[PDB]
Order: C-alpha cells, then structure tokens, then sequence
C-alpha cells in the first residue's frame, strides 16, 4: 500500500544443484544416520 | 512381518529406527530386525541358538 | 460541518498563503489529519496525509503542521491551476466517524 | 498500483424509490481494503457516510444517516452495494467511493470512485 499493486517484496535466494548418479560409500553409525559419505569418481583417493 | 516369513527369538532392540525405516538388513540381506506392523515397535531380530 | 475554515480565500500568483482549519482535542487533538483538492466538477483528490506526508505524484512544495488543535496546509508556489476548494478532514472519536470542513476555494489572483 | 471504476455509473430515480451503490475495484480484491462513503452536494461540502472501521472490524455507518443507508460485499465479484432509501430533498448529491487500509492508521481516502449524482 501507499508508503511515504506491489510485487516481489523482500529478497529471496535460493541454490540449485543437479544429482548425478554416483558410487557413494556410506558409514552408518548406530543410530543409522550416514556419518561420512565418499564420491570415489571425484578423486583418486 | 510385510509378506516376509523368519523364525526367531524376539526381543526389544536398543538401536533406534528413523520412521522411514521399517527393517534393519545385515549386508548378507538376512533381515536383523523389523518394525511391526500394528504397533510402531522396535524389535531386534535374533535367529533362535543353533 | 463540525470544523472551521473560510469559504474562500485569494492570493497574487507565484506567491506563497497557506490555509488552516481550526478543530478540537476531540478530533484533531488526538488524530491525523488529511487535506483534499477537486476541481470544479471532479474527483477530489488526495493533497496531504498525516500534515507531513505527500501521496505519490503531489508536488513537493505543499507541506503541513499540527499545533494543538490547528492544522495548517502548507501551500507554495501559487500556480494558475491552482485554483480550486482544499478540505480538512481528521478522524472523529465524538460520533466516532469521519468529520470534515465546509472547504475553502482559493483564487489565484 | 489501482484505477477505480465509477462508484455506480449513471443512476436516476425520481421521489418514491431508492438507489443501491456498487463500487467495484481493479488491480487489488475487494476485501485486502476497506471502501467509505461520503455525501457531496454539488455547490457544497463533504459530508462523510457509510465506511468500514478498521478498528473492531465492523462497516460503519454514519450515526446521523445510520439506518437508511446499508452496504454489502461480494468479495469474488469486488461489488460493494451502497443503498440509501427513503428519499428526500437535500439527498440528491454527488456520492463518492473511497478506500482506506484496513491495517488502520488509515484515514486519508486515498483512489476515488469519482462520484455519482443521486435523484430525490
């Protein structure tokens, strides 16, 4: 409304990435969550 | 338990299961533990002493 | 109506009067103030909000003040168009409505 | 940000009738604003008059004229129906549509119908 129609009010930001079909190893502790991930396309090690 | 048959004692099992998971699998594929159906219940899945 | 300003005022072009419009503590005392131009018959419009506040596209040189239960219009830089009745209004607790002033037509002389 | 379209176009009725106000809007719905009424005699002053009260949230009307005038809402279609009855002489008279924020601290009438003239 008169300040001394509105549209996009305030800033919005927002990251997008693309999944890509990856060997992943996965370390599952005893609760199950997945503690550390490895991508072992991404590097030699 | 979900169309699988197992013979085994059954007791309460201490590790905790997230609400997705519903069976917890050894990497032979043998089923560990699973969640019953009725009731959200966790329950270890122990062969019976051979 | 229940508030005070002349029927109609005259000034020199180019000059700088202003109009005021007297109220009370029971309408003007504890309430914000709005000032209203129409020409002759059209649609009257908007001039000052709050007596500080100008709405989109109204000149800057209009201004305006509250002391006590007077409120003054601020009206600079007379031009030929401007020429037309100003009307003071503000909120009412009294009969808990919207009150207004029987208007004032300036001349531009 | 918003035109206002005419607050009831063109409107004759002779003594013994009475009149419905519709004012519609554009570029905003009808009810994210709240709609007023004021009286304007051609050759004369303000004389304010229905009105929604940001406040208590209730439409008000004018204590002076309360009760002859009534108003309603169609959200969807944005028509606002002002109806004043039982004509009599000084009450035909330029009527004009206003809208005011119903978050208050809102006084000012802000877009205008641009009026219409009423028949006694």
């Amino acid at each position: 409304y008169l300040t001394p129609s509105g549209w996009t009010a305030g800033a919005a930001a927002y990251y997008v990435g693309y999944l890509q079909p990856r060997t992943f190893l996965l370390k599952y502790n005893e609760n199950g969550t997945i503690t550390d991930a490895v991508d072992c396309a991404l590097d030699p090690l | 338990f979900n169309g699988l048959t197992g013979t085994g004692v059954l007791t309460e099992s201490n590790k905790k299961f997230l609400p997705f998971q519903q069976f917890g699998r050894d990497i032979a594929d043998t089923t560990d533990a699973v969640r019953d159906p009725q009731t959200l219940e966790i329950l270890d899945i122990t062969p019976c002493s051979f | 109506s229940v508030l005070t300003q002349a029927p109609s005022v005259s000034g020199a072009p180019g000059q700088k009067v202003t109009i005021s419009c007297s109220g009370s503590s029971s309408n003007i005392g504890n309430n914000y103030v709005s000032w209203y131009q129409q020409l002759p018959g059209t649609a009257p419009k908007l001039l000052i909000y709050d007596n500080n506040k100008r709405p989109s596209g109204i000149p800057d040189r209009f201004s305006g003040s509250k002391s006590g239960t007077s409120a003054t219009l601020g009206i600079t830089g007379l031009q030929t168009g401007d020429e037309a009745d100003y009307y003071c209004g503000t909120w009412d607790s009294s009969l808990s409505a919207v009150v207004f002033g029987g208007g004032t037509k300036l001349t531009v002389l | 940000e918003v035109q206002l379209l005419e607050q009831s176009g063109a409107e004759v009725k002779k003594p013994g009738a009475s009149v419905r106000v519709s004012c519609k809007v554009s570029g905003y719905t009808l009810p994210e604003v709240a709609m007023h009424w004021v009286r304007q005699a051609p050759g004369k002053g303000l004389e304010w008059m229905g009105g929604f009260d940001p406040e208590d949230g209730e439409t008000m009307y004018a204590q002076k004229f309360q009760g002859r005038v009534t108003m309603t809402e169609d959200t969807s279609t944005d028509t606002a129906y002002m109806e004043l009855s039982s004509l009599r002489s000084e009450d035909t008279a330029v009527y004009y549509c206003a809208t005011t924020t119903p978050f208050s601290s809102s006084y000012w009438f802000d877009p205008w119908g641009q009026g219409t003239l009423v028949t006694v």
